[PDB]
């Protein structure tokens, strides 16, 4: 009964740490996709033609 | 990275349930979503193109960008340089003084890519034998072979200048060419 | 119509036509491919009398007895005319003329 | 169930030579395809139900 | 100048002036708008002789 809260508090620590760390993956993965992107074009502007 | 692994601290995470197969998901497109990015940026082309084996191209000398054979990675020098010059933290392998990469213990592992560095490196070859031997008509059709100073004639026309000021200066041109290619190096 | 090489499809863009479709747009991009090429001797100049010959819009090509102008995409073999080329410097510059 | 290195594609040696050039004689036509996203389902969400 | 069309605004592209502005820029671009046309009866070739 006191080690459930106790580990509750930790467990929702954890999981806000992997949430977090989520979003920020998927934010850079969003920018990295962009420079992809812009990559693909500049190689088919650049280097076909 | 929640419980130790060694408990039943794994029976409350049933508590909420569809969190960890959200994250699983997540991390699975955006996994999938960088081998797409890769395979966009150097799948440019169905056929894997290789120069001829004299490496005449009227003046211009491309041995810093085409492929050494003599080494065994298959890269230019200035590939080799480039991954020299990244102190890469991967660990997309089996192999098991702990490093950084002892964050594995944690349950943070790390994928290989699909295509390997020799792979990327021959789609580069491909792209450069293609752009070298045949101009912009492998990229819209069949590749059209065609020599290299008739090509960079070509290409003064699409910037406005005629075609005697190459082949009236092309000895220049090449050199001042090979002159910018050696200085990437050194930059 | 867009210069820009496989922004509109893979070729040399001639039309698109969108078409609506469930959240989204499809484009049908007509290209032009190139086909059935052939091999032919070329040279970068013409040296008639002294004077170099450079090709105004096309390609100097032999068909291993003749020489003729034709148009960079498309194989049209024309008489080698001052109307089809312009005249630059001398032979004594040019690497490869003939 | 095969498993196998991926074939990266066709092999194609280019004869190059520095007299020799390649005209088309004839051409094709081609219609292709791209379906690209332009707008997703908008959702609206209650909050205290 | 850009042959991209609607790129740099409506119409046929002359020049553009950036201008600034708070947190961000404004372009004032130039085109050419055709106007006043008529109608005329066309041919793809001519033969002469």
């Amino acid at each position: 009964p006191e080690a459930e809260v106790q580990i509750d508090r930790l467990i929702t620590g954890r999981l806000q740490s992997l949430q977090t760390y989520v979003t920020q993956q998927l934010i850079r993965a969003a920018e990295i996709r962009a420079s992809a992107n812009l990559a693909a074009t500049k190689m088919s502007e650049c280097v076909l033609g | 990275y929640i419980c130790g692994d060694s408990t039943e601290c794994s029976n409350l995470l049933l508590q909420y349930g569809s969190f960890c197969t959200q994250l699983k998901r997540a991390l699975t497109g955006i996994a999938v979503e960088q081998d797409k990015n890769t395979q966009e940026v150097f799948a440019q082309v169905k056929q894997i193109y290789k120069t001829p084996p004299i490496k005449y191209f009227g003046g211009f000398n491309f041995s810093q960008i085409l492929p050494d054979p003599s080494k065994p990675s298959k890269r230019s020098p200035i590939e080799d340089l480039l991954f020299n010059k990244v102190t890469l933290a991967d660990a997309g392998f089996i192999k098991q003084r702990d490093l950084i990469c002892a964050q594995k213990f944690k349950g943070l592992t790390v994928l290989p890519p699909l295509l390997t560095d020799e792979m990327i490196a021959q789609y580069t070859s491909a792209l450069l034998a293609g752009t070298i031997t045949s101009g912009w008509t492998f990229g819209a059709g069949p590749a059209l072979q065609i020599p290299f100073p008739m090509q960079m004639a070509y290409r003064f026309n699409g910037i406005g200048v005629t075609q005697n000021v190459l082949y009236e200066n092309q000895k220049l041109i090449a050199n001042q060419f090979n002159s910018a290619i050696g200085k990437i190096q050194d930059s | 119509q867009s210069k820009r090489v496989d922004f509109c499809g893979k070729g040399y863009h001639l039309m698109s036509f969108p078409q609506s479709a469930p959240h989204g747009v499809v484009f049908l991009h007509v290209t032009y491919v190139p086909a059935q090429e052939k091999n032919f001797t070329t040279a970068p100049a013409i040296c008639h009398d002294g004077k170099a010959h450079f090709p105004r819009e096309g390609v100097f090509v032999s068909n291993g007895t003749h020489w003729f102008v034709t148009q960079r995409n498309f194989y049209e073999p024309q008489i080698i005319t001052t109307d089809n080329t312009f005249v630059s410097g001398n032979c004594d510059v040019v690497i490869g003329i003939v | 169930i095969i498993a196998y290195t991926m074939s990266l594609g066709a092999e194609n040696s280019v004869a190059y030579s520095n007299n020799s050039i390649a005209i088309p004689t004839n051409f094709t036509i081609s219609v292709t395809t791209e379906i690209l996203p332009v707008s997703m389902t908008k959702t609206s969400v209650d909050c205290t139900m």
